[PDB]
């Protein structure tokens, strides 16, 4: 259950490279991989990369190709040839040594973060307050705007009011003092 | 075709996804301005229908026809976080400027921990008093409402206030005496 | 018009969302998933499918017990019938 | 706050989507962690229910106690019982208008 | 209102009332 510390390899890794992986977890100080891995073992003789996979040895191995940030780290270990079991990666993708498994644990730590916010979603509508026999029944831009009763008929002012900048021109304002 | 299947499943996925985001965006810009008369009824609508249809989605797109997580692994062609501006045209949405340390902890599993850090505090706190009704609790009520809703209206396939031969023999034996010879 | 046709069709619908509500929440009710079926992951994915009910599961739960009443009373206000077709408190 | 929260709601809606998209294009024992998941469910799942129960029972219980003067269903017959029947122009039911006899003006 | 009250344009006429409310 080692893989949820997120710490990284940053001078216990002189190099993230194929075989340098080996010999950065050689040497585990103090973060860049598991103390036990075939460190020891491989720092018997010398900075290695037979404990990777070569010999049989439990080192962060070159699992396959990577020079640019660093090797994925499998702590490889097989008694024949061509495998490498996995818990972890001492890699600096991400910055850190994660699970090294599936997507799975990456969509289910996205979907149990996005829950956190959902029920927060759910609880902050939930006590705001309620509908009820009246919508919240309790306790026993409306009142008025422009006019209620305000009937047609001699609305016929409208008619006429259709006289009048007629019966005069308005007057240019463009002045707000 | 077998690896167009898994493109067409991490498409399908992303797409459903932006657009619920996109829904979740656009429904927000009317809930903020026009704060007054929301009901609850209307806005759980709408997060019922983009939550939901995602997530239904969202598991089905992984455990049916997806290929083997055990022999592929992860791995990108380099590494290089340069912001170029011919890489933009390959997400549709997202991945606007990808940078390398300027993000230490932004994704990983979407980083929310309400449930593996609980089970550790909590990982010891029933030895033998239960694990009975538990996992074997699926067995108790199985059927209490599913034998009901089809054998009331499904099952069909109204009181008569007309009689459709009271009123052809009324009309003929009103005018005359046909039929009474 | 016709809208007793309309009120039979509310109240149709009215009862068969809440026939789903009772139906469409109990997918967790009667089980807890005692076994690991899910072929991508039981730790992550098993984990969360239970801790988002309020996506999965309370989204249904959430109006199907408050739209109950809600229907109700609009269909108990919007016929106010008084309709015994001879107003038996007129003649007295 | 009710713009703060759409903008965090919206914020968190987009970081999924992107950490969603860039996990897309890099692509290409005695835990029980799932019992307390269903019963923290089944928990949340009572207590709507009993909210639920209380907002019916806390609501509408009007009539219930003591029949007091409420237009839902208990004021509205009073009068029309009394003077007319169900009648909608746009709220208006039954004007008292004499014109079952008037044949004046409306 | 204060603001700026720099409404020009023209119409000046209209009606703004409301009323209906008998059957038309």
């Amino acid at each position: 259950n080692l893989l949820g510390i997120s710490w990284v390899d940053s001078s216990w890794i002189p190099i993230l490279n194929s075989g340098s992986v080996l010999d950065y977890f050689s040497e585990r100080s103090n973060p860049f991989y598991d103390r036990t891995c075939n460190n020891e073992v491989v720092k018997m003789q010398r900075l290695t990369l037979e404990h990777l996979n070569q010999m049989v040895g439990i080192e962060y191995i070159l699992l396959h190709a990577q020079e640019p940030i660093l090797f994925i780290i499998r702590k490889q270990q097989r008694q024949s040839p061509a495998q490498v079991i996995p818990l972890a990666d001492y890699y600096i993708i991400a910055g850190v040594i994660y699970q090294a498994p599936d997507l799975g644990s990456v969509i289910n730590s996205r979907v149990l973060t996005a829950v956190h916010g959902i029920q927060s979603a759910f609880d902050e509508a939930m006590s705001y307050c309620r509908y009820h026999p009246s919508k919240g029944y309790w306790w026993h831009k409306a009142k008025r705007k422009e006019e209620p009763s305000s009937i047609f008929q001699r609305q016929r002012v409208d008619a006429l009011l259709l006289d009048l900048r007629q019966k005069f021109p308005p007057k240019f304002v463009q002045l707000k003092p | 075709r077998e690896e167009k299947q898994l493109e067409a499943s991490l498409d399908a996925l992303l797409s459903q996804v932006a657009d619920l985001k996109n829904s979740l965006g656009s429904f927000i810009c009317k809930l903020e301005n026009e704060y007054g008369r929301l009901t609850w009824p209307s806005v759980l609508d709408s997060f019922a229908l983009l939550s939901g249809q995602l997530n239904t989605l969202n598991k089905v797109l992984k455990h049916e026809k997806t290929p083997l997580f055990r022999n592929q692994v992860i791995i990108p062609l380099v590494l290089s976080p340069d912001r170029d501006e011919d890489l933009m045209r390959q997400t549709e949405g997202r991945v606007p400027v990808f940078s390398h340390e300027v993000v230490p902890d932004h994704l990983r599993t979407k980083p929310d921990p309400e449930v593996e850090e609980q089970e550790k505090q909590l990982t010891t706190d029933a030895a033998r008093i239960g694990a009975d009704a538990a996992q074997k609790q699926i067995q108790s009520l199985n059927k209490m409402c599913s034998n009901l809703l089809e054998k009331i209206s499904k099952e069909e396939r109204n009181k008569q206030t007309f009689n459709p031969t009271d009123t052809n023999a009324l009309v003929a034996a009103v005018a005359f005496g046909k039929g009474l010879s | 018009q016709s809208k007793e046709t309309l009120l039979q069709s509310y109240n149709k619908r009215l009862k068969d969302d809440i026939k789903s509500i009772m139906d469409n929440f109990t997918e967790i009710i009667k089980t807890a998933k005692i076994e690991d079926e899910t072929q991508v992951s039981r730790a992550t994915q098993g984990e969360q499918d239970n801790y988002e009910m309020h996506v999965r599961a309370a989204n249904i739960v959430r109006a199907g017990e408050s739209l109950m009443k809600l229907v109700s009373d609009l269909k108990q206000f919007l016929i106010l019938n008084d309709f015994p077709s001879v107003n038996e408190a007129i003649d007295q | 706050w009710p713009w703060d929260s759409v903008r965090n709601n919206l914020r968190s809606a987009l970081t999924e989507m992107c950490v969603l998209y860039d996990v897309l294009s890099i692509v290409r024992n005695p835990q029980t962690l799932q019992l307390i998941s269903k019963k923290k469910s089944l928990a949340g799942a009572a207590q709507i229910l009993l909210k639920g129960a209380e907002r019916l029972t806390k609501s509408v219980t009007e009539n219930q106690e003591n029949k007091l003067q409420r237009d839902f269903n208990s004021e509205l017959l009073r009068l029309r019982q009394h003077w007319k029947l169900r009648k909608v122009g746009d709220k208006i039911l039954g004007d008292l208008s004499y014109r079952s006899a008037g044949s004046l003006f409306p | 209102y204060y603001k700026f009250p720099k409404k020009k344009d023209v119409e000046f006429l209209p009606p703004q009332l409301p009323s209906d409310k008998f059957k038309d």
